């Protein structure tokens, strides 16, 4: 033994949880979602028009 | 350390004369906690290094 | 002759504020002892030689 660290987390020196006071980091990479495969974007004709309702 | 997690989306269609109030979207995180030191050790004395024949 | 085996190894969490000890590693060997002398003799005659018709 021969040594009493104060563990530098202990509030009042009394009972456990030496990490009462600590807080945690941010690593730097944010995960999101994936992205699902579009298939029928193609495989049909895309037409356009000016004006008109039809 | 923390990873923040991310995404939503959602369409709808929009009958005129109303005001758009938007979506919802919320986050979540993941957390990873660091544990104590690993240690491996050995003591070897010195009478019997100097008998031993080897290394 | 001799041929010295070796070989063991452990892990552990440290316990803080006291004093590393080390895991004890013990060794065995495999001898191999030598045998009796191996010998194949045989003897000829001459008359025996002398008399045959071929080597």
């Amino acid at each position: 033994a021969n040594f009493t660290p104060s563990r530098l987390g202990l509030v009042n020196n009394t009972g456990t949880g030496v990490k009462d006071l600590f807080l945690k980091t941010f690593a730097g990479e944010v995960l999101s979602a994936f992205r699902k495969a579009t298939i029928f974007e193609d495989l049909h004709t895309v037409r356009t028009i000016s004006s008109g309702k039809s | 350390a923390q990873f923040p997690i991310v995404g939503l989306s959602s369409t709808s269609y929009h009958s005129p004369g109303t005001q758009l109030t938007g979506n919802a979207i919320k986050h979540a995180e993941a957390v990873i906690n660091i544990d104590d030191k690993l240690v491996s050790n050995v003591f070897i004395a010195d009478v019997d290094e100097a008998m031993n024949h080897y290394d």
